[PDB]
RNA sequence: AAAGGAGGUAUUCAUGUU
RNA sequence: GCUUGAGUCUCGUAGAGGGGGGUAGAAUUCCAGGUGUAGCGGUGAAAUGCGUAGAGAUCUGGAGGAAUACCGGUGGCGAAGGCGGCCCCCUGGACGAAGACUGACGCUCAGGUGCGAAAGCGUGGGGAGCAAACAGGAUUAGAUACCCUGGUAGUCCACGCCGUAAACGAUGUCGACUUGGAGGUUGUGCCCUUGAGGCGUGGCUUCCGGAGCUAACGCGUUAAGUCGACCGCCUGGGGAGUACGGCCGCAAGGUUAAAACUCAAAUGAAUUGACGGGGGCCCGCACAAGCGGUGGAGCAUGUGGUUUAAUUCGAUGCAACGCGA
């Protein structure tokens, strides 16, 4: 805005373990307000990502959203009359918001049948380093080392 | 080939282009590299990193020579003039000497006319 | 504008240094006014226009400072 | 401020004295304002033809470039 | 080169060293 | 007759004042050569152009022309145009101090004479850079331009001609008087220069401002204030600084300078708005960050159009089009 600096919202913690960012990955995941039925899928998914990966079902999401965790992004300056392709760096509040994000998308638009099913193959994949996330930040890493020329503006 | 361990680093930063060029202290050149041959094309051609990378290129060029001990010339009003020094510094030379060569007429020739753009 | 590396000197002080000395020489200055050849009247012009607009704003200053803000 | 000329009364700026001239040339050779020096416009005139002259006979460098 | 901030309407402000 | 106006002399002062002649360094260009290799150049982005016969870059040497960074200053000088490295020769003017001298020798000036930026012309040189014309590449709907790469006259010198400029302070020359302040510059007197200081007295110069004046803007001891001498010029806007004639000019053209006709305004300053591809300050799902749509498909509904005997009428940028209904 322009004169507005309006205090966060209250967000509730997650009832199984407690997590905001499991509570922001819900929100996120969930369309058309069926909170109940985002949920379900989530918890399901973790679970398999638990059950196939490791020990701990919050080990294996924070895993894998620390392997898709964006450092650098581009934004658009127009400063010379011209707009300017510019990299930034990318605050640790957007950080996970962006991964989360983008690692949804990805489970959408896999082919496995179960919205769970694409939701653990994604994760397990961000996991591992070969997933869709990945791929699509570490190509926006490649844009911002192309625009580095820009470093200082 | 034959290693003399110092160099002169000319430095002609024009607006449009940089070009490095290590030469011996008598003034025989050793290698040089430009921002043309960096890749950069016109906007990104004229710009600070492109001199940075066209500098390492010139270092990674008279890496042959064996060159420890480096003074540096810097001539003209380049758009990095600057970050040429840094990528050479990065590079692992003894900066030795950073001098000034920008050739100023005591009102001599008549400059070309003022654009109206 | 010459700069030789002071014994023990870190290479980005000489470099600021460096920049200091070229800014107190006013090199850039020179050859972006020396680029293109400006008429005499343009000249001429553009500089006492310029002196006098500093004259009055330093008796701006000099006469407002005479007055209630608040 | 301080003039240091009319501190001593001096008559004329002499262009074979080079210390002084040394301390009214700037490191690149060329002859520092007389704002910045707060010299007397006639003596500022007078220490410059003096820089001129010593810079012909070579006394003075005219800038410091490769001469 | 641009932006922010400070001082000045800016200068004598021992030299030395640097 | 007189000495107050005017002028002369004595001693100094500052000055890019003028003419002539030398010289210095930086820089650009070119040439020769060494090193070295594939780009250079240029733009908003490109291409023309240049480079393997070796460019651009870098070092050395040489040639040539033009101009003088810093100092540099609402600083100085000159009647105006104008004058800017340093040195010498010739030369003009201004100002200060103290005196001495001449004794109205003064002011202005139609015709006349001279000087008079830049472009231009004639003759002969010179030619680095820049650059009308011109050539090419772009841009664009077009681009006989702005942009880019080249590039001739010219710009420089000598001698002649031209003789106009927003040649402007848009303010003719000279003289007298009328409250102030802050500066700059250049003299000069005195006070203990109590050390860079303090108090005077001149010349030139910038700003602010009082009375007063002015249509207002503003000017304001450098008047556009109060007066005195002489001279030039104006008489509505266009037609028109044009025609004719005269004079001058190698020419380009310059100077002097109308008329018919036509309109009822043309203008100056200032005021309130609106606007500006002027400036600053502030806000709104205005943008940005997001989510979900529309524009693709089928159907509902409104409008346009077309058709019809009639397809009743109205709403039709936003602010009409699931509107009156
Ligand atoms: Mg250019
Ligand atoms: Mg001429
Ligand atoms: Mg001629
Ligand atoms: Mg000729
Ligand atoms: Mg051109
Ligand atoms: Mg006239
Ligand atoms: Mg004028
Ligand atoms: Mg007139
Ligand atoms: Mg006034
Ligand atoms: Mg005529
Ligand atoms: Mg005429
Ligand atoms: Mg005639
Ligand atoms: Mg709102
Ligand atoms: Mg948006
Ligand atoms: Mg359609
Ligand atoms: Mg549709
Ligand atoms: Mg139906
Ligand atoms: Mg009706
Ligand atoms: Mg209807
Ligand atoms: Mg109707
Ligand atoms: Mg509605």
């Amino acid at each position: 805005p322009r004169r507005r600096v309006i205090g966060q919202r209250k967000i509730l913690p997650d009832p199984k373990f407690g997590s905001e960012l499991l509570a922001k990955f819900v929100n996120i995941l969930m369309v058309d307000g069926k909170k109940s039925t985002a949920e379900s899928i989530v918890y399901s998914a973790l679970e398999t990502l638990a059950q196939r990966s490791g020990k701990s079902e919050l080990e294996a999401f924070e895993v894998a959203l620390e392997n898709v965790r964006p450092t650098v992004e581009v934004k658009s300056r127009r400063v010379g009359g011209s707009t300017y392709q510019v990299p930034v760096e990318v605050r640790p509040v957007r950080r996970n918001a962006l991964a989360m994000r983008w690692i949804v998308e990805a489970a959408r638009k896999r082919g496995d049948k179960s919205m769970a099913l694409r939701l653990a193959n994604e994760l397990s994949d961000a996991a591992e380093n070969k997933g869709t996330a990945v791929k699509k930040r570490e190509d926006v890493h490649r844009m911002a080392e192309a625009n580095k020329a820009f470093a200082h503006y | 080939r034959k290693q003399v361990s110092d160099g002169v680093a000319h430095i002609h930063a024009s607006f449009n282009n940089t070009i490095v060029t290590i030469t011996d202290r008598q003034g025989n050149a050793l290698g040089w590299a430009t921002a043309g041959g960096s890749g950069f094309r016109g906007s990104r051609k004229s710009t600070p990193f492109a001199a940075q990378v066209a500098a390492e290129r010139c270092a990674d060029a008279v890496k042959e020579y064996g060159i420890k001990n480096l003074e540096v010339m810097v001539k003209g009003p380049g758009p990095g003039r600057e970050s040429t020094i840094r990528a050479l510094n990065a590079a692992g030379f003894r900066i030795t000497n950073i001098t000034d060569v920008t050739p100023i007429p005591h009102n001599g020739c008549r400059p070309p006319k003022k654009r109206r753009v | 504008p010459v700069i030789k590396v002071r014994e023990n000197e870190p290479f980005d002080v000489a470099l600021r240094r460096f920049k200091r000395s070229c800014e107190k020489a006013g090199v850039l200055a020179e050859v972006r006014r020396r680029e293109f050849y400006e008429k005499p009247t343009t000249e001429r012009k553009r500089a006492k226009a310029s002196a006098v607009k500093r004259h009055a704003k330093k008796l701006a200053r000099e006469n407002a400072r005479r007055t209630r803000l608040y | 401020k301080f003039c240091r000329f009319t501190a001593e009364g001096v008559q004329e700026i002499d262009y074979k004295d080079i210390a002084t001239l040394k301390n009214y040339i700037t490191e690149s050779g060329k002859i520092v304002p007389s704002r910045i020096t707060g010299t007397r416009a006639k003596y500022q005139r007078q220490l410059a033809r003096a820089i001129k002259r010593a810079r012909y006979l070579s006394l003075l460098p005219y800038t410091d470039r490769h001469q």
